[PDB]
């Protein structure tokens, strides 16, 4: 079976360097294309290139004129894409594919996540969203923190239905932000503890805030 | 130099229906010489990386079920999904591999239409703690609606609000297909403190006429 | 008349 294992999630800042990998398993490495494309949320992906690793030759896209340049290591079965000098516009998800001679890409990695912000590390505000008919919703406020992700759960697990936690949200400062609610009957306001549990790995930031009415 | 062009951005079907996307080409993609259309297709659900569905415009994947077909020529393709299941639920790009660079449509997301379902819409006063930090957050909550499509406007003392606001929307609920949406004004403590009422109004097409939250801060 | 973006001769069909 083919595998395509690339490198871990990155965090810079503009201006430095940056060389990710992806190593290919189940398959003669030398003697097929293996390349990278990469994904922006607000448009459709974008092809980087590609490199026949038994003789060195590499196809880049003319879009990406020398930012980035990619090689590959016939020992190690791995191909490399390198910035020198990395942009905020870099910001991205990359994945590695593998092609043919026609150029349409039969596999394709799982993924590696690329931030390029001047941000700082830096944990979490955790703040209420106190309830004031049936049913009453409240939750959890998580403010400015970087980089991603923080993780949300109420009651430490044992809270599950009805909670929604919604996607990190990009603040014009270059901190992120994010809320996670849960609905449950009104009538329970008063008898109940909810209580929601966010971390923040980066900046090992652990904090329990409990919700109640006010 | 190739542009490929997908419609609808975002689909919604009916479980069983059939799904029909589309996919332009700015110019040919199809050779005389071995009567073939440079053009693939690639599907990505959700939290997984792309899959490759069929080559040369209709040729499958080994695995890909009968079910999923293209067609087309020349400039104009098409991906149909003829019974849509849950697990077709993903975002689905076209590729030219005609001319170098290769190139992508914009993608077209295929979710799954139900019934409409009003949102219950919640308004969240900023907390004392926060309020200690020098800015409030005032968040409006949308919970459980259908479909996506929703209007949510900012009102602090019927003054309506514009360039200070945020939202966030769920992904399709995995058990009732619904969204939820969460809206974020942020003020400075000042301008929170200098005005009394706080309204969110929110216009859905399951809403007989727009509703508004609001609260007097204190 | 092979029209391939990226031919190669001695390329392993996986």
């Amino acid at each position: 079976e083919v595998q395509l294992v690339q490198s871990g999630a990155e965090v810079k800042k503009p201006g430095e360097s940056l060389r990710i990998s992806c190593k290919g398993s189940g398959y003669n490495f030398t003697n097929y294309w293996i390349g990278w494309v990469r994904q922006v949320p607000g448009k459709g992906p974008e092809w980087m290139g590609l490199i026949y690793p038994s003789d060195s030759d590499t196809r880049y896209n003319p879009s990406l004129q020398g930012h980035v340049t990619i090689s590959a290591d016939k020992s190690l079965t791995t191909a490399y894409l390198r910035w020198s000098s990395l942009r905020a516009s870099d910001s991205a998800t990359y994945y590695c594919v593998t092609s043919g001679i026609y150029g349409y890409l039969d596999y394709w990695g799982r993924g590696t996540q690329v931030i390029v912000s001047s941000a700082s590390t830096k944990g979490p505000s955790v703040f209420p969203l106190a309830p004031s008919g049936g049913t009453a919703a409240l939750g959890c406020l998580v403010k400015d923190y970087f980089p991603e992700p923080v993780t949300v759960s109420w009651n430490s697990g044992a809270l599950t239905s009805g909670v929604h936690t919604f996607p990190a949200v990009l603040q014009s400062s270059g901190l992120y932000s994010l809320s996670s609610v849960v609905t449950v009957p009104s009538s329970s306001l008063g008898t109940q503890t909810y209580i929601c549990n966010v971390n923040h790995k980066p900046s090992n930031t652990k904090v329990d805030k409990r919700v109640e009415p006010k | 130099d190739i542009v490929m062009t997908q419609s609808p951005d975002s689909l919604a079907v009916s479980l069983g229906e059939r799904a029909t996307i589309n996919c332009k080409s700015s110019q040919s993609v199809f050779h005389s010489s071995n009567n073939k259309n440079y053009l693939a297709w690639y599907q990505q659900k959700p939290g997984q990386s792309p899959k490759l569905l069929i080559h040369w415009a209709s040729a499958r994947e080994s695995g890909v079920p009968e079910r999923i077909s293209g067609s087309g020529s020349g400039t104009d393709f098409t991906l149909t999904i003829s019974s849509l299941q849950a697990e077709d639920v993903a975002v689905y790009y076209c590729q030219q591999y005609y001319s170098t660079p290769l190139t992508f449509g914009g993608g077209t997301k295929v979710e799954i239409k139900r019934t409409v379902a009003a949102p219950s819409v919640f308004i969240f006063p900023p907390s004392d703690e926060q309020l200690k930090s020098g800015t409030a957050s005032v968040v409006c909550l949308l919970n459980n609606f259908y479909p996506r499509e929703a209007k949510v406007q900012w009102k602090v003392d019927n003054a309506l609000q514009s360039g200070n606001s945020q939202e966030s929307v769920t992904e399709q609920d995995s058990k009732d297909s619904t969204y939820s949406l969460s809206s974020t004004l942020t003020l400075s403590k000042a301008d929170y403190e200098k005005h009394k009422v706080y309204a969110c109004e929110v216009t859905h097409q399951g809403l007989s006429s727009p509703v508004t939250k609001s609260f007097n801060r204190g | 008349k092979v029209h391939a973006l990226f031919y190669k001769l001695d390329i392993v069909p996986i």
